[PDB]
């Protein structure tokens, strides 16, 4: 029944569908930050030589695994309306999923602000502006500042090409 | 409200809503066309998309494309506006003469006259085709189904048919060639353009036409015939007129309706048909019929897949007639066009307190005999000819004759044939059987009955073949 | 796949919110999706199995997947009125159907709603189409005849109250018909004085078109049958749920009567185009398909539904329910999956051919293969003793019918049975719509089972019967009407038959 | 551009990017490889790779080319022999190709066309009599392998060197012969008996064969269509044959199964019947107003074992304006060229010959459908009437004259001279194992005698009451001279 704040970015199709979620479940009192944040944190509650022991176990189940995340939730610095994508994840039995849930969480924000294209060599232009590749070139100056049959598919071969200035 | 498509493949495309999800059925407008291109609604996946069927094909579409939800069902020009004119799946005009002018348009899906408007009234159609109008007369008002394996002379025989009971006819005909061949559609505007059922100058054209044939995609052939139907359900309800709706062929709708089947999120039934196969048919034909408000006699001719009667599709047809002209590849392949099958094919005005006992007594014994020369008919070939009865070389010669005098030279055929087209007035149909089933003719040789109109023409090939 | 319904944004969202529509889900829900006639629901989290559930646009709905994470529902009617979203609401729903006298004549649906605008029905009662067969012990063995009055069947394959004697053949043969004369012949007891021998008729129409089923109606008016018919309709363009139902409906407002110390005969016509139906459900439900596509339990299906006709024994009423099933073959083929099933239900068939059809043989009712278990014991006893003697006769006629050809010069003492048989044969003919009475049938076969007829010629014997018949109807109405209220052949009535028969053919034929 | 492949096997690329590409449009690959896009889905399109998917790997690049595939048109194209994309192999260098047509073109709605009325003849005898095509026709050649499917399809290309080496530009028909599914060693041979006889001129020659990818046999016909679509589109005759639709199937299931779409009927997927449909509609005859070119289409088909209940065998039938069956009983029997006259039908009838054939040749194909019957119902050695004595008389005769050699039609005239001497009864008194040598001889006769009488019927198409008369001496003239 509720309409959705579906933010173009839409990412998937089949299943990070509560990242989906979560950017129209945020977007209603504008915590869309609180989380971004809160969720970088829990993805390494969970790495740890001491979360192991359930993250990847069936073997404890739906019983002391939702009422054992009342703690990674409302002890740290969560216990907002986000220690539920957990008690979610803690019932529909996909615990052992929410780092790709995560991640999307990440591409779906970054494109509120952010934009992704990358260099050729190294590192991520982060072009976060209202225009795409106007500020590509004005932001790679502080990169300086840090014919026979054959032939024809011999040259095209080295210009934009190949194995080469690659590495 | 605006739409984007969300994905694509063959025919079948799905569709997501911000704000206003259509309701199944409801025809969309994809925004960006050369040529428009509709969306008829088929289901809810759910999370505000909707999984569609296109009226024409999907080349070019890209994902995010623009959909507008046009709020209602497909629907069309129908009026008396569309007589002499060629319509289509979606309303559109194709000869090439601008805009159907009427302002009032009906959607194609309707639902169905109820119990109570049932007619129970059935009074014999002479077609002047022998073996019809002798074994399994037709009914004014009534549904009529061609049955035919593919070649046996379905679509000749519903032409021949539209020649004679169209011509003589003051009402209003519907033809609309659901998934058959575009050459045979240019072929018949051209014939009912000579004949003048459609007459290009004036307003005299007693004949609309909706078109969809087996160039189109799988969207297309399933609806053509609910568009086509649409057109002749107005001529009904509202003239209280007699209105005549041939289709050919109405078995391209379930086979259409088969190929986006698969893509539609059905597991196959027997045959591999649609698990549906059976209720579209059902919500189909049930408008294809006649209320007290009006009456439509209607031709349908069905495709035999394979010539198997019980393929799943010509199978289901039967229940959804009232007389049934089934045709014979074992009979075409003798020679003997029309190949209709003198027992298989059936009427429900064959009563004796509906057609008479002459006529009824008649019939059945043409029947008879028939079956019984079929009985004898692996005896003689393999154990001798003259070791048979002196009632029986008798119920042979006989029936050898019946079952000639029963073909037809066709007007329509004479391009086939080669004798001038023929014609014969019930009671002289009855009368020539009656006759040679009475033994008046023992002597005559078989040819003579071959390919003649009213008995005595062949008494007159009876003498032109002797000397 | 790997995912799960329910699990999406609109439903998921809100889990992490707050959501509080009252009803958590346990009386009501919503559409997560709808196509094909079914209806994957959020909520009802209170359902139960095959419960009756309303939508928000006014539309009826059948719970048959209890999933973990939704109710999947199979709508009962056209669906354009339902989209994502609506609301869908658990009504405490019975499924029942009106039931009791007030339905004679009536012309409901599938669920019991007159439609054939003649407004209300008084119901007094309802019953659930849903209920268990009477078991074991309830019931008592099957011996009262259910005379359709065809001469065929009456003689050859008699059927008795309690029966499910199945009409099988392929299409176009007169299965049907053999359904409608029965009803028709029910009046003739039905407007006499004798209780015990009524007969109320429910004709259940399933998949058949419209014009056709009026058509029917009308047939059985002009025959003032409808007066003591309930004519149960779901025809080609109901949906689904409908037709799947409207044989149990139909089987509940028969056995009402048979439960109170009545006798009611339904006909499931058509039993193949049911199953259809609830294969169509069952495919688009995605269950696992099997032979012919045909679910595991489209056995299960028809043998709750036939079980139920059954003969009470006295301690319940005496009353009976008794079923003709019909069935479409294909090309004759009686081991495709649904002849099987039902051919294995019943305890009888009556096969009908197309060849005997054109043949003359009208009925078109092939003697050898059809059959009644229940058999002798359903028949009079006047019938009996000459039934018996046909049935063996033709019998003979049968194993010998290879000569009839190829045999015009053969010891005179088969040329014997090739003339009795083709008499007695012609002497099972019948006119269409013109049931006959026991008493009369008795008679007309004891004149050929008897000889007396043998030197006739074939052709006149339809004609003989039918001047001979009429003959004793006006005139002997004396031991006529005596041979069947005794019921059985007298030693007397014996002689005043055979003095009526050798005379009135000596006078016949001259 | 464009972008990443996601995953890559079996031909089938998905690609996890494009997020702006046609359905239908074709993509380009890393490598240099034109693909093609047929499933666009939320999170990926995949592409049916047009050849070796080994050079594809997860990652590689894939660009956009905006367009729905197209392949080169036109007369520089005649002679030539190129792969189902138009490109040459030959070995002769690249073809002229300024006119680029798109394969995915609809058909002729129900205006643009007219009814057939012009005479596509074979040179075949039998064909040419029984079961005439004409141009805008779609006549099924269906048969079991090795019955002379291919030898029906040959011999009429091979035919038209008459027309195309002449002056009368309507008899003109320039020959198209798409190669679905078969052997190089074949195509090749094949080309070489074209060349030889001297036809390969006038005549494209696509071909996608076993080795081709299998987006490429699918594509195949339709390329060769377009290309043949020219020809009448600019008021020219085409004559498109498509060899074989069978293989072709084969082809789109395989596509269509790796991709994933839900297997229907013998595997085969819903539209199969689309796929035939759709490419055989594109072959019409234009009306006036649109230039009065033709594209008659020849569709090949083969059974197994007779069987033309297969899907397949029975949608093509169901699509073409009649057929020619084949038959290899009757092959051995003699029969050759094996057709099966009474099972061959052409649903244009004689509105597609010459009035020269029709008149010796109307009522004949309604005749040896009950000379049929009638033969098979007396075969036994006993009595019958005065009428049926005669027919069987003369069929026996009549059918040793549609026997004929391979690779060398006839032209219309000559046609109409032999079926004249039996059908007006001037042959229904000879042992028919003879009847061959007799016509080996009368027409090599009444060509050098008299080049007069062709001549007429030739260019009137008709036999004139004086035509007639010559014939009914030149005739006479022989039979007397030989036995009597
Ligand atoms: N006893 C009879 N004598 C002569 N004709 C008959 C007889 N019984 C039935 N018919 C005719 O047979 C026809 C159809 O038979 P029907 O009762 O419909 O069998 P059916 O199996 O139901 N065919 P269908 O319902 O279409 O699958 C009718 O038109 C009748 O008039
Ligand atoms: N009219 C004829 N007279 C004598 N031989 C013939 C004749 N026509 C064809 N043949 C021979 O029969 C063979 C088969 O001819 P073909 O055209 O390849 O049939 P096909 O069914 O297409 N074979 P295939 O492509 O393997 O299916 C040849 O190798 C010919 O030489
Ligand atoms: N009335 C007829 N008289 C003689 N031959 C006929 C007749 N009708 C059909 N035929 C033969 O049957 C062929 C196919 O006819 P058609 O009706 O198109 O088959 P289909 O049933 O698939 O539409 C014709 O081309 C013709 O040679
Ligand atoms: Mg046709
Ligand atoms: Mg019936
Ligand atoms: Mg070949």
């Amino acid at each position: 029944f509720a309409k959705l704040v579906r933010p173009p970015v839409q990412i998937y199709g089949i299943e990070g569908r509560y990242a989906t979620a979560l950017y129209s479940a945020a977007s209603k009192q504008n915590k869309l930050e609180q989380v971004e944040k809160e969720l970088l944190r829990v993805g390494q509650i969970l790495k740890e030589p001491k979360m192991a022991a359930s993250l990847l176990n069936p073997y404890v189940k739906r019983s002391v695994k939702v009422k054992s995340l009342s703690d990674m939730t409302a002890k740290e610095k969560f216990s907002p309306l986000t220690s539920n994508l957990i008690n979610l994840l803690a019932e529909n039995g996909r615990l052992t999923n929410t780092p790709a849930v995560i991640s999307a969480f990440s591409t779906m924000m970054s494109v509120h602000r952010g934009e992704v294209p990358c260099t050729v060599t190294t590192a991520s232009a982060l072009d976060e502006t209202t225009l795409t590749e106007l500020k590509t070139v004005l932001k790679s100056f502080l990169s300086k500042g840090q014919k026979y049959v054959d032939m024809s598919a011999k040259t095209k071969i080295q210009k934009l090409s190949r194995a080469m200035r690659e590495i | 409200t605006t739409g984007r498509i969300v994905a694509v493949i063959g025919a079948v495309v799905d569709v997501q809503f911000d704000e206003g999800l259509p309701p199944i059925l409801n025809a969309l407008e994809v925004q960006g066309r050369e040529t428009r291109l509709v969306l008829e609604v088929a289901q809810h996946l759910g999370e505000s998309t909707v999984r569609t069927i296109a009226m024409d094909g999907t080349e070019g579409l890209v994902r995010g494309q623009k959909v507008l939800d046009s709020g209602a069902p497909i629907r069309i020009p129908v009026g008396p506006e569309t007589l002499g004119r060629i319509m289509n799946v979606i309303g559109e005009p194709i000869d090439e003469r601008g805009p159907i002018k009427t302002k009032q348009f009906a959607a194609i899906h309707a639902e169905a006259p109820e119990f109570v408007e049932m007619s129970v009234e059935q009074e014999i159609l002479v077609t002047g085709i022998k073996v019809v109008d002798l074994l399994a007369p037709y009914a004014k008002g009534g549904k009529i189904g061609l049955f035919g394996g593919a070649g046996v002379g379905k679509t000749v025989l519903i032409m021949e048919l539209i020649n004679n009971v169209a011509k003589a006819h003051g009402g209003y005909s519907v033809f609309a060639g659901v998934g058959e061949r575009t050459r045979e559609g240019n072929d018949l505007y051209h014939e009912m353009i000579e004949s003048g059922v459609i007459n290009l100058k004036d307003a005299t054209s007693k004949v609309a036409l909706v078109y969809g044939q087996m160039n189109e995609p799988p969207g297309a052939r399933a609806r053509v015939a609910l568009t086509g139907l649409t057109v002749a359900e107005y001529f009904r309800d509202q003239e209280g007129q007699d209105v005549l709706l041939f289709i050919d062929n109405i078995f391209r709708f379930t086979q259409a309706g088969s190929e986006v089947s698969a893509l539609l999120g059905r597991i196959p039934s027997a045959v591999g048909y649609q698990p549906t196969l059976a209720t579209d048919m059902g919500t189909m034909q049930e408008r294809i019929t006649t209320t007290k408000k009006g009456s439509i006699t209607s031709v349908q001719a069905i495709y035999v897949p394979a010539d198997d009667l019980t393929d799943p599709a010509p199978a289901t047809t039967f229940a959804h007639l009232d007389a049934t002209t089934v045709l014979s590849r074992a009979i075409a392949e003798l020679g003997i066009y029309p190949a209709v099958d003198p027992l298989d094919s059936t009427s429900r005005i064959m009563d004796p307190n509906i057609v008479g006992s002459e006529h009824y007594d008649v019939a059945r014994g043409v029947q008879k005999i028939l079956q019984d020369y079929k009985s004898l008919q692996d005896i003689i070939a393999i154990l001798g000819m003259d070791e048979l009865s002196e009632e029986d070389k008798l119920t042979v010669s006989r029936a050898r004759k019946i079952q000639r005098f029963l073909s037809q030279p066709f007007q329509v055929a004479e391009v086939f044939t080669g004798h001038l087209g023929k014609l014969v007035p019930l009671k002289e149909t009855i009368k020539g059987f009656q006759q040679i089933l009475a033994g008046e003719y023992d002597h005559l040789p078989e040819q003579a009955f071959y390919m003649v109109g009213p008995i005595e023409e062949a008494v007159a090939k009876a003498d032109k073949l002797a000397e | 796949q790997k995912t799960g319904t329910a699990e999406v944004s609109s439903i998921l969202e809100e889990r992490i919110l707050g959501a509080d529509t009252s009803v958590d889900l346990e009386e009501t829900g919503r559409v997560l999706s709808i196509g094909d006639g079914i209806a994957r629901v959020h909520g009802l989290r209170n359902v139960q199995a095959e419960e009756m559930v309303e939508f928000s646009s006014g539309l009826k709905g059948m719970s048959l997947n209890l999933e973990p994470d939704n109710v999947g529902v199979v709508v009962f009617g056209n669906d354009k009125l339902i989209k994502e979203g609506d609301i869908v609401k658990r009504t405490g729903a019975i499924v029942d159907v009106p039931v009791g006298e007030e339905l004679l004549g009536r012309v409901v649906d599938a669920l019991g709603n007159a439609i054939d605008g003649k407004g209300p029905i008084g119901s007094k009662a309802r019953r659930r189409v849903g209920l268990k067969a009477p078991g074991i012990i309830p019931r008592i063995s099957v011996r009262e005849p259910m005379q359709t009055g065809i001469k065929a069947v009456d003689s050859l394959v008699p059927i008795g109250r309690g029966q499910r004697e199945l009409i099988i053949g392929d299409r176009q043969t007169g299965k049907t018909s053999i359904a409608i004369d029965t009803i028709i012949n029910q009046k003739r007891f039905n407007d006499g004085t004798d209780e015990k021998k009524k007969l109320y008729c429910i004709y259940v129409a399933i998949g058949q078109k419209r014009s056709t089923v009026a058509q029917l109606v009308k047939r059985l008016t002009d025959a003032d049958a409808m007066k003591y018919t309930i004519v149960v309709s779901a025809t080609a363009s109901d949906a689904a749920p409908l037709q799947y139902l409207a044989p149990y409906s139909g089987c509940s407002m028969g056995e009402y009567f048979r439960d109170n110390g009545k006798h009611a005969l339904i006909i499931y016509d058509d039993l193949s185009k049911q199953a259809v139906a609830y294969r169509q459900m069952s495919l688009l439900l995605r269950r696992p398909p099997g032979r012919e596509a045909y679910p595991g339990d489209v056995f299960y299906l028809h043998s709750r539904l036939l079980e139920r006709a059954a003969k009470m024994n006295d301690a319940f009423g005496g009353g009976s329910l008794t079923a003709l099933p019909v069935i479409e073959t294909q090309a004759g083929d009686v081991s495709a999956y649904i002849p099987t099933n039902v051919i294995s239900i019943t305890d009888g068939q009556i096969f009908l051919e197309t060849e005997l059809f054109y043949k003359g043989i009208r009925p078109a009712i092939n003697v050898g293969l059809s059959v009644s278990r229940v058999g002798s014991a359903a028949q009079t006893r006047a019938m009996k003793q000459v039934a018996g003697t046909m049935k063996l006769e033709l019998a003979q006629y049968r194993e010998v019918a290879a000569f009839a050809q190829f045999g015009s010069d053969l010891d005179a003492a088969t040329q014997q049975l090739l003339s009795r048989g083709v008499r007695l044969t012609e002497l099972l003919k019948q006119g269409q719509y013109s049931p006959m009475a026991i008493e009369e049938q008795v008679a007309v076969i004891y004149a050929g089972v008897r000889g007396y007829l043998d030197k006739l010629e074939p052709s006149k014997i339809t004609k003989f019967e039918n001047a001979f018949l009429s003959h004793v109807i006006s005139q002997h109405q004396a031991l006529l009407g005596k041979i069947r209220t005794d019921g059985k052949i007298s030693e007397e009535s014996d002689a005043k038959l055979k003095e009526i028969v050798t005379n009135f053919l000596a006078g016949f034929e001259a």
